[PDB]
C-alpha cells in the first residue's frame, strides 16, 4: 500500500 | 478466437483457455536475478529468470514476488512475467484472445487501472475483464448464494453473495495468507534449530509448509500431547541431503488463520471474521450462507482445516442452525476453473471491455464493471 | 594472428597455441646460475641457464623458482623465464599474439598489474588476459556446474561455481602444494637415513615423489602394515648409481594433503576445505557441488587420491547424498587445456585486454576482468 | 549475598557483581589448546588455556571460540570458560550468588535450556535469569522507549520497544558481527601482501580492525579518494616488528555490515533492516522510535558508524521526522550495565529462576521468563 | 545451527 | 608474500 502496510 | 483466463495469484500465475476444466501452465510468480559473479562466457545466462526456471535455479537468485498482498509492486517485473506466459506458458499471441483477470476485493484503483493499462498497450488483447477471485470461486462451485473464503497466497477475503446479488458492505478483507504463515514458520523453526533467511530458503520452508503443516481440531490439547514426548514429529529431508526433525511446528504455522496475534495483528481469525461477515448480511439471508460456506485457494488445503472451521463457526453461530462447509478437492484452482466457466458463458460475451470502450475513456472505464 | 596460452605454474611452465589439445613446450619454471669456477675457457659458460637446459647441468648450478607458491617473488628471473618460452619454446615473436595467462585466487593485484605490465612493456602483445586456474580447469573438464581442487605445485585452491556463476565467497586457499610435500619428502627421508640438501638433491628428491609416492585408502592401517616387516618397500636409483630403499616414507609424504599438521599448519587437510567450500555455498547448490567434485594440478596425479577424498568426502557428508570425484586422465594438463579452449571461444574475443585500453588506465585496468 | 552478572558473548566474556558500573572481569572468550611437542618438562605446562592466559600464548595454540554467531558450540569449553570466570576472575563461589545471563534474540530453545541445566548442575546457583541482550541495552540506556542495534561480536539482532512493550513481531535478527568483520579484513588484506591465516593471525587482523578501522560518511567517494592516491593510508607494526600497510581495506571492512553482499550475504545492510523493524511496528510508535535509537556492542564502535547510519536512515524516512541516534561511550559494556541495573531492581528479585522452581519442571522452567 | 548455517 | 608466510 502507499499508507499502511507496505504494498 | 477463444478467451483465455490468466489468474494472477500472489505466488502462483494460473493460465489457460477458457472452457477447459484445469489450467494449462501453473509456475511460480517468481521473477529471480542473478546475484553472484558471471565468470564463465558462452554458456548463455540470461539477466533474468522469470517463473519456473528462476525456482529450478533459485540457488544463484535473488527471488522476488512481483504481487505481494494481491497488490503487484514491480510493473517491470509484472510485465514480464505477463510476456513470459503469454509467449512461452500459452504459447499465443495476445493480439487476438480476450484475456479475463482476477483481483480481491478492496483493492487499490490504481492498480486495477495501471493493470488494464499495461494489458490493453504493451499487448493488444482486442477486450479484457477483472473479476472478483470469490465470485469466480463461487461459479466453480456451481452454486448460486454462499460465502466464499477465498484464502489466497498473499489475502484472505470473504465476499458474500446471495441468489446472486453480493453485499458489497460484508465484504472482509485480510493480509493473512499463505505469505504470512511461511514467515512464520521461518520464524519458528528457529526454536528447534533450523533458521532459513535467504530467499531460496524460504522457498525450502514453502515447502516444507506444503508438505507436512495442518490444523489441529483443538489446538491447547494438540499443543499439550507434542509437549508430552508423543509421536507427531515428522521430519524432512533438505536439498543439501541432511534431514532435520519438526514438533509442534507442523500445527503451529497454519494456527495463525484462528489467531493473528501469534503475528502481532490485531485482526481476528478467519472464523470470526467469516461469522462477522455472515452476521452483517440480512437476516433473512445467513439461513442459506450458513449452510453454503464455500472455501477456495490452496492454502485452505490444509489437512483438517474445513473440520476446525466448521467447529469453530458452529461455537459462534447459533446452535440450532446447521453449518456445512463445502471443501471440494479442486480449492487450489478453483477461482481459475469459476473464471474459465464465465469468460465461456454467453451472457458473459458482452460484457467485456473492447477496446473501441477503452480508446474514449481511457484507462478509467474499468470501473463500469465491478463486482 | 591467433592467440596463445602460456599458465605460468609454480614448477612447470606450459605454454603454447590455442587451439590445440596439449601444450606445445613443457619445461621446469627454474632460472639456475653457475656456482663453482670456470676453469675452462671456450667452452660457452653462460652466466644463467633457464628452463630444461638448467635441469640438464643442475650438478653445478644452484636453481631457483622465480614462482613460490604461486606468487612471482623475483621478477627478473620471470622476465627471463617468460623471454626463454616465447623465442626458444613456442619460436614466435610475441608482438602479434595475443597473450593468456593463469593466477591462482586470491592472488595480488600487485604482481598481476606487474605481471601485465612487463608482458605489455617488454614485450608487445596486443591483447592479454588473466584468468583464474580452477575456472579453466573447469572450462576444460567440459561441464558448468562443480567444484574445482587445482593442487597445483606452490597453491591448491578450490573455487565452487554452479552454472557458471562462481562465488567468490567459499574460494578457499591453500599454501599446502607439491613443493611443500617435496620438503616434507626431504625432511623425512632422513629418518631412513637418505637426506638431501642441495637444490640438485631437491630435484631428485621431487622425481622420487612423483614415482614412487602415492595416497593409502586408509593411513594408521597402512602404517601399521608398513611397521609389520610387509612387502611395502620400494627401490629407487640415484643418479649416480647407488640403491635407496624407501619404507613407509612414500605414503607419508602426500598424507600431508590430509592432514596438514605433519608440517606444522593449522588448516585443515584438502578434503575438509572441500567440504567447508562445499558449505559456504547456498544450500540448493550443494546437490550438484557434491556430485560435481573435479579435481586438477598433478600433486592430484597420486594413485588413490580420488578414493581417499571420496571416502574422506562422504564420511563427512551426509549418507543420503551421492560423491562424485571427476579425475581426468589429463588433470596434469586440464588448467592449459581449459585455457586453449577459453582462448578459442567466440564471445571470449571481445573480452581482451587491448594496447588501446591498457595505455589509458596504466597497470591497474586488469581489474576489468576477474573471476 | 549479591546477584552476579555473566554475560556470555561471542568473543569476550564481561562478568561481575551487580550495582557496580562496569564489569570486574573482561577477558576473551577462547578456549586454547596445545598444538606442538611438550619437548620441555617440568614446566607446569596445562593440557588447554582459556580466557586471556590462552592469548598471550597464542602462538602455540589453537584458539577455538565455544560461541559462533551468539550459539554456544562446545559445550565441555563453556564448562571451562564458566569455570575459569566463577573461580579465577570474580573469584567467589557460585552456590551462593544468583546468576544473570544474557541471550540473544531468535536464539534456540535447545541451547538456553542446555545453558540453564549445566548452570543449575554443575553449578549450584539458588537463581538463575536470562535476559536479551537488547533489552539490558535499554535498560542500561536509561530510557524506556526506543529501538536497539546491538551488533555484538557474533550477532546483530535489532529489538524495538515502546513504553517497555517490546513487539516480539519487529525483532530482526542478522548474523553480520565482528567476527565475519575480521573474516572479511584476513580476506581482503591478502590484496596487499597479507596472508593472516592461523588463528593467531586472525587476533592479529581483529586487532588491526579494531585499531584502524573506521566507516566512511560516503563509500563511493571514498573509494574515489583512497585510489586517487591520498593521505588515507595507515600503518600497523605486527608483533614480529614488520610494519604493514593498509590503504583503502581500512574502511572497506566495516561498509560489510551496510552492504551485506560483500561476503555473498542476501540480507539487507544494518540500516535497512533497523528501518524496516521501525516500519513493522504500530504507526504510532515510530514518532518514539525513529528518534529514540539506541546503540550496543563495541563493534558498533567504529568512528562515524553512527553519523552514517542517521544519514541512511533519513534518506529512507520520511524527511519530515527527526532522526536521532544515541551513541553512549559506554557501548561496549552496556549489556552488562544493563544487567547490573536489572539484577539489583527491588521488582526483579521475585522474577528469578529459583532452584525449587527448577527441580519440579526440569530444565524447561526458563520458558516462564523470556523477553 | 542445525540447519542453515553452521552452529 | 609480504606480511605472512615469505613470497
Ligand atoms: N499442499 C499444500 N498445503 C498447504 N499449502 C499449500 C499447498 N499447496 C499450495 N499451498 C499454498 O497455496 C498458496 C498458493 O496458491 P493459492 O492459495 O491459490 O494462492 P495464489 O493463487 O495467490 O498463489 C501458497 O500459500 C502455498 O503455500
Ligand atoms: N604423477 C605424479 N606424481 C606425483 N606428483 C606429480 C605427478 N605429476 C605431477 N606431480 C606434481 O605436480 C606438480 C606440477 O604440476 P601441477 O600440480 O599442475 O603444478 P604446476 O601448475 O606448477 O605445474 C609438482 O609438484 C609435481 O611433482
Ligand atoms: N575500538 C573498537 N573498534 C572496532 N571494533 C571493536 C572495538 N572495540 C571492540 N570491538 C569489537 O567488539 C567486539 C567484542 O565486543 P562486543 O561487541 O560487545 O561483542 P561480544 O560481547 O559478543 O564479544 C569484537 O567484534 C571487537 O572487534
Ligand atoms: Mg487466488
Ligand atoms: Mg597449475
Ligand atoms: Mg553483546
Amino acid at each position: 500500500w502507499x499508507a499502511x502496510c507496505p504494498a | 478466437t477463444t478467451a483465455l483466463v490468466c489468474d494472477n495469484g500472489s505466488g502462483l500465475v494460473k493460465a489457460g483457455f477458457a472452457g477447459d476444466d484445469a489450467p494449462r501452465a501453473v509456475f511460480p510468480s517468481i521473477v529471480g536475478r542473478p546475484r553472484h559473479q558471471g565468470v564463465m562466457v558462452g554458456m548463455g545466462q540470461k539477466d533474468s529468470y522469470v517463473g519456473d526456471e528462476a525456482q529450478s535455479k533459485r540457488g544463484i537468485l535473488t527471488l522476488k514476488y512481483p504481487i505481494e498482498h494481491g497488490i503487484i509492486t514491480n510493473w517491470d517485473d509484472m510485465e514480464k512475467i505477463w510476456h513470459h506466459t503469454f509467449y512461452n506458458e500459452l504459447r499465443v499471441a495476445p493480439e487476438e484472445h480476450p484475456t479475463l483477470l482476477t483481483e480481491a476485493p478492496l483493492n487499490p484503483k490504481a492498480n486495477r487501472e495501471k493493470m488494464t493499462q499495461i494489458m490493453f498497450e504493451t499487448f493488444n488483447v482486442p477486450a479484457m475483464y477483472v473479476a472478483i477471485q470469490a465470485v469466480l470461486s463461487l461459479y466453480a462451485s456451481g452454486r448460486t448464494t454462499g460465502i466464499v473464503l477465498d484464502s489466497g497466497d498473499g489475502v484472505t477475503h470473504n465476499v458474500p453473495i446471495y441468489e446472486g446479488y453480493a453485499l458489497p458492505h460484508a465484504i472482509m478483507r485480510l493480509d493473512l495468507a499463505g505469505r504470512d504463515l511461511t514467515d512464520y514458520l521461518m520464524k519458528i523453526l528457529t526454536e528447534r534449530g533450523y533458521s532459513f533467511v535467504t530467499t531460496a530458503e524460504r522457498e525450502i520452508v514453502r515447502d516444507i509448509k506444503e508438505k507436512l503443516c495442518y490444523v489441529a481440531l483443538d489446538f491447547e490439547n494438540e499443543m499439550a500431547t507434542a509437549a508430552s514426548s508423543s509421536s507427531l514429529e515428522k521430519s524432512y529431508e533438505l536439498p543439501d541431503g541432511q534431514v532435520i526433525t519438526i514438533g509442534n511446528e507442523h500445527f503451529r504455522c497454519p494456527e495463525t488463520l484462528f489467531q493473528p496475534s501469534f503475528i502481532g495483528m490485531e485482526s481476528a481469525g478467519i472464523h470470526e471474521t467469516t461469522y462477522n461477515s455472515i452476521m452483517k448480511c440480512d437476516i433473512d439471508i445467513r439461513k442459506d450462507l450458513y449452510a453454503n460456506n464455500v472455501m477456495s485457494g490452496g492454502t485452505t488445503m490444509y489437512p483438517g482445516i474445513a473440520d476446525r472451521m466448521q467447529k469453530e463457526i458452529t461455537a459462534l453461530a447459533p446452535s440450532t442452525m446447521k453449518i456445512k462447509i463445502i471443501a471440494p478437492p479442486e480449492r487450489k484452482y478453483s477461482v481459475w476453473i469459476g473464471g474459465s466457466i464465465l469468460a465461456s458463458l454467453s451472457t458473459f460475451q458482452q460484457m467485456w471491455i473492447t477496446k473501441q470502450e477503452y480508446d474514449e475513456a481511457g484507462p478509467s472505464i474499468v470501473h463500469r464493471k465491478c463486482f
